[PDB]
C-alpha cells in the first residue's frame, strides 16, 4: 500500500521478475519432464500396451475348432 | 522505484510490427490515431514471447539431462548387479 | 460537447469541497487511539524474545505456538473422544463396528495360533 | 396440572395493580418462572397419559404446546415494549391481562380432559384474540380482519358444537380416554358423512386451508406485533389437537372421506407457495409460507399414520417458532420504517449486520434444513405420505421446491443488495429485537437436540 | 442481406433496430417533451428532503403505495365477473383439483386391488 | 471396429451379437472338453474380500498379490512377480475372450455357411 | 495496487492523449480544446476516447462521452470517478 | 511475466487432456480405454473422444490466448507472482497435479477392472 | 434529452469495435480493423439530404448487430462485468456516523469532530441554496436537469450534501 513497494512500478517496465520465482518454476518444470519421461524410462510399457492386439482374422482353424469346413 | 515515467518520443512506431499494420493503413492512405502507447507492448521486453509448445517445453533440455541421468542409473544398477 | 458555467462551477466545487472532505477524513496521530486490554505474561515473555527477532528465536515461537495449537487441537481432542470411544462408545454394542481384515491362506492368526493351508497348484504361467 | 394453571390465573391482579412502570418487568419474570414449571411437564409415563384430575389431563402430544405457549408469553410481552411504551398505564395492563387470558385459556384448551370443555375453551380464544387485533391495531382495515377472523372461526364452530352435543347424546360421554377406549366403527351412513364433516370443518377452519384461508392473510397483516405472533403460533395448532383426538372416532369413514380436503392441501400447499413467490407485503410474505406449512401438516392427519402424526406434532411446533420468528423480523423492520412494503428497504444487511444473520437462520429454518426440526418433522410426512400414495412426492417435492425459492428471495430483497438511499432513519439494531429472536432461535435446536420431547405420543 | 433482427415480447428488439424508432416524426420529439422536467422536479424535492438536515426518517413517494394498492386492494372492487374471467378461474379451480384428486384415487385403488389377494409385497415395508 | 461394421453397418447375423454371444454348445468341434482347471478357490477370494466383479478363473493370481502386499508395507514398489503373473493372466483372460468371441464368430459364419449349403443346398 | 495519485493519472495523461501525433506537441497542451484549438472536431476524440478508458482500468459513461474532450477534463473525470484524492 | 503459472497452467492442460504418467493417465485416460473397451452406448463412445478432442482444445486456448507474446493490458504492469505464500500453496497443490496422479493410482490395492490386452487402434 | 444524429452515430462507432477488438483479440489485428479504412465513415460525409443519411443509418446501426459478438468485452467496473457492483457491500451511507456511541465517538474524536463542523457548514448552507434555487427556477419545474450553481462568494451550491458525501468507490 504505501511507498517503497517491492515491485515498485517502473513506468511500462518488466516489474522485476524475481529470478529466484524463476528458478523454482524451473525446478518444477524440470520436475514436470522427469515424471512424464523418467517414468517412460521407468516403465514404458504403461503407455506402451504391455501385450499386442490379437487380431482375430489371422489365426488357425485349430484352436478356433470349426466342425469340418467341408463336412 | 516511485514511477519511473519514460520519455514519450523513444516509444514510437518505428521498428514495432505496429509499423506493417501503419504500412498496411499506408496502403489504405491513413496514419495510426494512436499507434504508439504500445510500442513497448511490441518490444521484446514483454512481448516476443516463446511458442506454446516452447511454453511446454519450459526447459525440456533439463529433461533431456533427465534421460541421460535415470538410463545412467539403471545401466550402473544393473552392471554392478 | 455545451458545457456552460454553470455546471463546469458545480462540478469542480463539488471536487475540491469532497478533496477538503477527504482531507478532514485523514485520521490524527492519536487516532485509532484503541483501549488498553489484557495480555498473557507468557505470550509477553515470548513477544519480548521476538523484538530482537534472530532467527533461532522466531523459530523456537513458531514451534511453540504450533506446539500450543497441537497440544489445544490434536491431543486434547483425542483426550476425550477416547474416553468417549473405549469407555462411553466401545460400552454400548454395534458402535464401532470394523469390517474384518483380509484373512489370507497362508496366514496364522495371533490366538488360536492355526494357519489356513496356503493356496493349491498355481497354473505355473511362466512369462 | 393446577401447578401450572394456578399461578398463570393469579398472576392477573399482580398485572393489574403493580406500579406504572413495573408492570413489564414483573410479568416477564412470572412469565419466565412459570414457564419453567411447564418444562417440567414434559415428562409422559409409558403410553398414559398424564392424567391429573377428572378434569385435566396432558400427554406427550400436549407437553410440547404447552411448554411452547408458556415459552412465547414473554415473547411477545417484551415485543410490546417498543409499540406500547406511549399508551396509558391502564391500557397497558389491559394489553397485559389480554395476552396472560389468552395464555390461560391456552393451556385450559389443552389439558382439557372432556369434549365440550376443550371446545368451550376452544372458541374462549377468539376473545381476547378479536379485542387485541381490533383495539391495538394499526391500520383502517384491521376492522374487516377482525369481522373476518371472527365470523371464520365461528361458522366453523357452531357445527362442531351441534355435533359434540349429539356424540354425547348418543355415545353417552365425551371425555377423550373413554371416546377412544369406547371408540367405535364410524360406518358409511348418509348421516355418517356430515358428522365427520361438522367434527371437522371446524378444526380445518383455523388451520387455513386452500379456499377457505383469507382470515389468516386479512389478519395478520394489521393485526398488533405482540398478537400476530400469537395467532400464527398456537391457535392454528390448537385445531391441530383437535384433530389429534377427534380422529379416534371419525375413523374408518376418514380412509376414503378425507380425499377432497387432502387433495385440496397438496395443491393448496402448492398455491399458497405458488402465491408465495409475489407478496407486496412481507407480513403477507410470512402469512402465506404459514398457509402452506399448515397445509402440509393438514395432509400429515388426514393419512392416519404413526409416521405421518410425528411429522404432524414436529410441524405445529416447528412450524409456530418459525412464523413467529419471521413475523418478530418483519415487525421490527416495519417499526423502523412505519410500513411494511416488500422491496421498499433491500440490502439491510449493510445497515444491521446481525439482524440479517438472524434473518440468515430464520430462513434457513423456513427451509426445513436438516438436522433442524422443521426438516424431521416434514421428513416423517414424506415417508408417511410416500407409503400412502406413492406419487404425492411430486406435488410435496413441488412443495419443498418453492419454499426457499421465497424464503431466500425475501432475504435478497430485504437484507442482501444495497440499502434505498431515500430512507435514513435506520438507527442501530436495539438489544430487545436481537435477544428476542435469540429466545426464539437458540431452544429451536436446543429442542432439536432432544427430539424425543416433540416427537409425539406414538413414540 | 444480414439477418433482421425480429421483436418478441420476452426478447424485445433492441431499441436501435426498431424501424419507427429512427422514424421520429416532429411531433413526437414535441411529445417527449418536458418529462424531464417533472422527472428533475420530483428529483429536487427527493434531494432537498434528503440534503435538508432537519428532516429525519423515512421519505416515500405516493408511487410506491399505488401499486401496493392496485396489487392488494384494488383489485375486487374494479373486479368484475367476465365470461373470461368466470372461464379460466373455475378451468384452474376444479381442473387441478380434480386432476390430482383422479390420479391419487387411481393409484390409491390400484394399491387397494393389488393387496387384497397379495400381489403387491410388504416384505421390509413394516415401517409403515 | 470390424466387428461393428460387419454386424451393425453390415449384416447384424453374421457377426456375433454381444447381448447374445455366445449362443452355441460349449463343444462347437471340442470334443471331450476338458474345462479350465480349478486353481481359483471362491473361500480363500471371499476371505481375501475380493470384489465379486473380479471373482473370475485369474483369482489365483490376485488372492497370492495381496498376501504380498499385506507384507510389502511400507513400500508400493514391491509385489511385482506375482503382479506380472496376474497381469500375464488378465491378458490370456483378455485374449481367452476375444478368441472365444471370434471363436464363436467363425463358427456364426459357419453356422450361415452350414445352413446356406445343407440347407439351401436343393 | 496504486491509490492511483492525481500525479498518477497526471503522468497517465502527459502519455495518453498527448500520445495524439496528429497534432504536433508544440500547440498540445492540457487545456486544449481539440475542436477549434486543434480544429479537429470531437469526432477524431472518440476513437482514443475508448483507448485510453482501456488502459486505466476503466469505462468513460457513453452519456458522457460528449464534451469530455481536454486533458483537464480527462483528470477531472479520472480524479471525481477514481476518488483521486491522496 | 508469469512463469511459474505458465508451466503450473500447461502441466495442468496436459492433466485434464490425459498426459501419461500424470494425473491425466490415472483419470480420464484410463476412463476412456475403459469405455472404448466395456459394452457402452455408441453414441456416449464417440461423443467422449470430442469431449477429449475439446478438452485439448480450451486448455490450449487459455494457453494461446494469456501467455501468446502479445502484452494487452493496463500501463502499469500488475502481472507478478512475488507473494512467496502463493508460491508456497501454487507449488504444494503442483507437486500433488506432478506426483500424486501416480502415488495412489498404483499404492492402491487391485480394486478395477484388469484389462491388459486390447486392439491397438 | 433528444439524442441527435451526431449523438447516434458516435454511440454507434463507440459500440462498433469494442466488440471487433473481441473479434480480433490480437492488438494488430485491432489496428488493421480499425484502419478497414476509417474513412469508411468519412467517405460519405456528403449527405446533405438527411433521408440518405437515415438510409445509411439503417444500414450502419443494423449492420452492427450481427458484426457484434453474441459475447462481446464487458470491463469489471463497467455494467455486466466483474467488479460493477462488487465494492457496494463495503460502501456505507454517510449518516451512519451519528448513530455513534461517547466511546465510539471519543475513540476517533477529530474526526467527529470535523464532521460536526462539516455539518455545521450543511446547516448554513441549506437555507442559502434553498432560496438560491427557488428565486432562479422557471415556472412549469425547471427547465432542464442542469442543477444550479453557487453565484456568490462564501456560498455553496445548491444540493451539494449527496453528491460529496457519497461513499468512495474504494470504501474496503
Ligand atoms: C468490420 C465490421 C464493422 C466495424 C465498425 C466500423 C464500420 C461501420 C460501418 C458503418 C456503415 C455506414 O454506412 C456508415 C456509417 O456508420 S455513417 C455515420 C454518420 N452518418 C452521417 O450521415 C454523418 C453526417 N455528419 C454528422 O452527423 C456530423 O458531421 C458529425 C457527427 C460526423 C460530426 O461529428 P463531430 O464529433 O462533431
Amino acid at each position: 500500500a504505501g511507498g517503497g513497494v517491492h515491485i515498485e512500478p517502473r513506468y511500462r517496465q518488466f516489474p522485476q521478475l524475481t529470478r529466484s520465482q524463476l528458478i523454482q518454476a524451473e525446478f518444477f518444470s524440470a520436475t514436470m519432464w522427469f515424471w512424464i519421461l523418467w517414468r517412460f524410462w521407468h516403465d514404458s510399457d504403461a503407455v506402451l500396451g504391455h501385450f499386442p492386439y490379437p487380431d482375430p482374422s489371422q489365426w488357425t482353424d485349430e484352436e478356433l475348432g470349426i466342425l469340418p469346413d467341408d463336412e | 522505484s516511485k514511477m519511473e515515467l519514460p520519455d514519450y518520443k523513444q516509444w514510437k512506431i518505428e521498428g514495432t510490427p505496429l509499423e506493417t499494420v501503419q504500412e498496411k493503413l499506408a496502403a489504405r492512405g491513413l496514419r495510426d490515431p494512436w499507434g504508439r502507447n504500445e510500442a513497448w507492448r511490441y518490444s521484446g521486453g514483454f512481448a516476443n514471447n516463446v511458442s506454446f509448445v516452447g511454453a511446454l517445453l519450459k526447459g525440456f533440455k533439463w529433461g533431456f539431462a533427465a534421460f541421460v541421468v535415470a538410463v545412467g542409473a539403471e545401466y550402473y544398477l544393473e552392471s554392478q548387479n | 460537447s455545451g458545457y456552460t458555467p454553470d455546471e463546469k462551477l458545480r462540478l469542480q466545487q463539488l471536487r475540491e469541497l469532497r478533496r477538503r472532505w477527504l482531507k478532514d477524513q485523514e485520521l490524527s496521530p492519536r487516532e485509532p487511539v484503541l483501549p488498553p486490554r489484557r495480555v498473557w505474561p507468557m505470550e509477553q515473555f515470548w513477544n519480548k524474545f521476538l523484538q530482537d527477532g534472530a532467527p533461532w528465536k522466531n523459530v523456537i515461537y513458531k514451534t511453540y505456538r504450533h506446539s500450543i495449537f497441537a497440544v489445544t487441537h490434536v491431543l486434547i481432542p483425542v483426550w476425550i473422544i477416547h474416553y468417549y470411544l473405549k469407555y462411553h462408545v466401545t460400552a454400548k454394542p454395534y458402535t464401532v463396528v470394523e469390517r474384518k481384515p483380509r484373512i489370507f491362506p497362508g496366514d496364522t492368526i495371533l490366538e488360536t495360533g492355526e494357519v489356513i493351508p496356503l493356496m493349491k497348484e498355481f497354473p505355473d504361467q511362466h512369462h | 396440572m393446577l401447578k401450572i394453571i394456578i399461578p398463570t390465573t393469579m398472576l392477573l391482579p399482580m398485572t393489574w395493580m403493580s406500579k406504572h412502570n413495573m408492570i413489564w418487568i414483573n410479568a416477564t419474570v412470572h412469565s419466565l418462572l412459570i414457564s419453567l414449571i411447564s418444562l417440567s411437564l414434559l415428562n409422559q409415563l409409558g403410553e398414559n397419559s398424564l392424567n391429573f384430575s377428572l378434569t385435566f389431563f396432558s400427554d406427550s402430544l400436549s407437553a410440547p404446546l404447552l411448554v411452547l405457549t408458556t415459552w412465547l408469553l414473554p415473547l411477545m410481552l417484551m415485543a410490546s415494549q417498543s409499540h406500547l411504551s406511549k399508551e396509558t398505564t391502564t391500557r397497558k395492563k389491559l394489553y397485559i391481562t389480554m395476552l396472560i387470558l389468552l395464555q390461560l385459556f391456552l393451556i385450559m384448551t389443552f389439558t382439557a380432559t372432556e369434549l365440550i370443555l376443550f371446545y368451550i375453551l376452544f372458541e374462549a380464544t377468539l376473545v381476547p384474540t378479536l379485542i387485541i387485533i381490533t383495539r391495538w391495531g394499526n391500520q383502517t382495515e384491521r376492522l374487516n380482519a377482525g369481522l373476518y377472523f371472527l365470523f371464520y372461526t365461528l361458522a366453523g364452530s357452531l357445527p362442531l358444537l351441534v355435533a359434540l352435543v349429539y356424540i354425547q347424546n348418543t355415545t353417552g360421554s365425551l371425555n377423550f380416554l373413554i371416546i377412544h377406549y369406547w371408540s367405535h366403527p364410524l360406518s358409511n351412513s348418509w348421516s355418517n358423512i356430515f358428522m365427520w364433516l361438522a367434527c371437522i370443518m371446524a378444526f380445518m377452519v383455523k388451520m387455513p386451508l386452500y379456499g377457505l384461508h383469507l382470515w389468516l392473510p386479512k389478519a395478520h397483516v394489521e393485526a398488533p406485533i405482540a398478537g400476530s405472533m400469537v395467532l400464527a403460533a398456537v391457535l392454528l395448532k390448537l385445531g391441530g389437537y383437535g384433530m389429534m383426538r377427534i380422529t379416534t372416532i371419525l375413523n374408518p369413514l376418514t380412509n376414503y372421506m378425507a380425499y377432497p380436503f387432502l387433495m385440496l392441501s397438496m395443491w393448496g400447499m402448492i398455491m399458497t407457495s405458488s402465491i408465495c413467490l409475489r407478496q407486496t407485503d412481507l407480513k403477507s410474505l410470512i402469512a402465506y409460507s404459514s398457509v402452506s406449512h399448515m397445509a402440509l401438516v393438514i395432509v400429515a392427519i388426514m393419512i392416519q399414520t404413526p409416521w405421518s402424526f410425528m411429522g404432524a406434532t414436529a410441524l405445529m411446533i416447528a412450524h409456530g417458532l418459525t412464523s413467529s420468528m419471521l413475523f418478530c423480523l418483519a415487525n421490527t423492520n416495519y417499526e423502523r420504517v412505519h410500513s411494511r412494503t416488500m422491496i421498499l428497504a433491500r440490502g439491510l444487511q449493510t445497515l444491521l449486520p446481525l439482524m440479517a444473520t438472524w434473518w440468515l437462520m430464520a430462513s434457513l429454518t423456513n427451509l426445513a434444513l436438516p438436522p433442524s426440526i422443521n426438516l424431521i418433522g416434514e421428513l416423517f410426512i414424506i415417508t408417511a405420505s410416500f407409503s400412502w400414495s406413492n406419487i404425492t412426492i411430486i406435488l410435496m417435492g413441488m412443495n419443498m421446491m418453492i419454499t426457499a425459492l421465497y424464503s431466500l428471495y425475501m432475504l435478497i430483497t430485504t437484507q442482501r443488495g444495497k440499502y434505498t438511499h431515500h430512507i435514513n432513519n435506520i438507527k442501530a439494531s436495539f438489544t430487545r429485537e436481537n435477544a428476542l429472536m435469540a429466545l426464539h432461535i437458540l431452544p429451536l435446536l436446543l429442542l432439536t437436540l432432544n427430539p424425543k420431547m416433540i416427537l409425539g405420543p406414538l413414540y | 442481406s444480414f439477418p433482421k433482427y425480429k421483436p418478441s415480447r420476452l426478447a424485445t428488439l433492441p431499441a436501435t433496430l426498431d424501424p419507427a424508432e429512427y422514424d421520429i416524426s416532429p411531433e413526437t420529439r414535441k411529445a417527449q417533451a418536458e418529462r424531464l422536467a417533472i422527472r428533475s422536479r420530483l428529483k429536487r424535492e427527493y434531494l432537498l428532503q434528503y440534503n435538508d438536515p432537519n428532516r429525519l426518517g423515512v421519505i416515500e413517494d405516493p408511487a410506491l403505495i399505488r401499486w401496493t394498492y392496485a396489487r392488494s386492494a384494488n383489485i375486487y372492487p374494479n373486479f368484475r365477473p367476465t365470461p373470461k374471467t368466470s372461464l379460466l378461474g373455475a378451468l384452474f379451480g376444479i381442473g387441478p383439483l380434480f386432476f390430482w384428486y383422479y390420479v391419487f384415487k387411481t393409484d390409491r385403488d390400484k394399491k387397494e386391488k393389488l393387496i387384497q389377494e397379495g400381489k403387491l409385497d410388504q416384505t421390509f415395508n413394516i415401517s409403515y | 471396429g470390424a466387428h461393428l461394421a460387419r454386424r451393425y453397418l453390415g449384416d447384424a447375423s453374421k457377426e456375433p451379437d454381444p447381448l447374445r454371444m455366445p449362443t452355441f454348445p460349449p463343444d462347437y468341434g471340442f470334443p471331450e472338453r476338458k474345462e479350465r482347471e480349478m486353481v481359483a478357490t471362491q473361500q480363500e477370494m471371499n476371505d481375501a474380500q475380493l470384489m465379486l466383479q473380479q471373482r473370475d478363473y485369474c483369482a489365483h493370481y490376485l488372492i497370492q498379490l495381496l498376501k504380498c502386499k499385506r507384507d510389502s508395507f511400507p513400500n508400493f514398489l514391491a509385489c511385482k512377480h506375482e503382479q506380472h503373473d496376474w497381469d500375464y493372466c488378465e491378458h490370456l483372460d483378455y485374449v481367452k475372450r476375444m478368441k472365444e468371441f471370434e471363436r464363436e464368430r467363425r463358427l456364426l459364419q459357419r453356422k450361415k455357411r452350414r445352413e446356406q449349403r445343407e440347407a439351401e443346398m436343393a | 495496487a496504486p491509490p492511483l495519485t492525481l500525479e498518477a493519472i497526471k503522468d497517465r495523461v502527459l502519455y495518453v492523449l498527448k500520445l495524439y501525433d496528429k497534432i504536433d506537441p508544440e500547440k498540445l497542451s492540457v487545456n486544449s480544446h481539440f475542436m477549434k484549438d486543434l480544429g479537429l472536431d470531437s469526432l477524431d476524440q472518440v476513437e482514443i476516447i475508448m483507448a485510453m478508458e482501456d488502459e486505466f482500468g476503466f469505462e468513460i459513461p457513453d452519456i458522457d462521452a460528449e464534451k469530455l474532450m481536454c486533458p483537464q477534463e480527462i483528470v477531472d473525470y479520472i480524479a471525481d470517478k477514481k476518488d483521486v484524492y491522496e | 511475466a508469469m512463469p511459474f503459472t505458465t508451466t503450473a497452467l500447461i502441466i495442468g492442460s496436459l492433466a485434464l487432456t490425459g498426459m501419461p504418467y500424470l494425473t491425466g493417465f490415472y483419470s480420464k485416460d484410463l476412463i476412456i480405454e475403459a469405455v472404448n473397451m466395456s459394452y457402452t452406448n455408441a453414441w456416449a463412445l464417440l461423443m467422449t473422444l470430442i469431449a477429449t478432442s475439446l478438452t485439448a482444445a480450451y486448455s490450449t486456448r487459455i494457453i494461446f490466448f494469456a501467455f501468446l507474446g502479445k502484452p494487452r493490458f493496463p500501463p502499469l504492469v500488475l502481472i507478478n507472482e512475488n507473494n512467496p505464500l502463493l508460491i508456497n500453496s501454487i507449488k504444494r497443490l503442483l507437486i500433488g497435479s506432478i506426483f500424486a496422479g501416480f502415488i495412489i493410482s498404483n499404492n492402491i490395492p487391485p480394486m478395477t477392472v484388469p484389462n491388459t490386452t486390447m486392439p491397438l487402434y | 434529452a433528444y439524442l441527435t444524429h451526431q449523438q447516434k452515430v458516435l454511440r454507434l462507432y463507440k459500440r462498433a469495435l469494442r466488440h471487433l477488438e473481441s473479434w480480433c483479440v490480437h492488438r494488430d489485428k485491432y489496428r488493421y480493423f480499425a484502419c478497414l479504412m476509417r474513412a469508411r465513415f468519412d467517405e460519405h460525409k456528403n449527405e446533405k439530404d438527411m433521408v440518405k443519411a437515415t438510409q445509411l443509418l439503417r444500414q450502419a446501426e443494423e449492420e452492427f448487430w450481427y458484426g457484434q459478438h453474441p459475447q462481446p468485452y464487458i470491463f469489471p467496473e463497467s455494467p455486466g462485468g466483474t467488479s460493477y457492483e462488487r465494492y457496494e457491500c463495503y460502501k456505507v451511507p454517510e449518516w451512519c456516523l451519528d448513530d455513534w456511541h461517547p466511546s465510539e465517538k471519543a475513540m476517533y474524536p477529530d474526526y467527529f469532530a470535523k464532521r460536526e463542523q462539516w455539518k455545521r457548514l450543511r446547516r448554513e448552507s441549506w437555507e442559502r441554496e434553498v432560496k438560491q434555487l427557488q428565486e432562479e427556477t422557471p415556472p412549469g419545474g425547471p427547465r432542464t436537469e442542469a442543477l444550479p450553481p453557487a453565484r456568490k462568494e462564501g456560498d455553496l451550491p445548491p444540493l451539494w450534501w449527496h453528491i460529496v458525501t457519497r461513499p468512495r468507490e474504494r470504501p474496503m
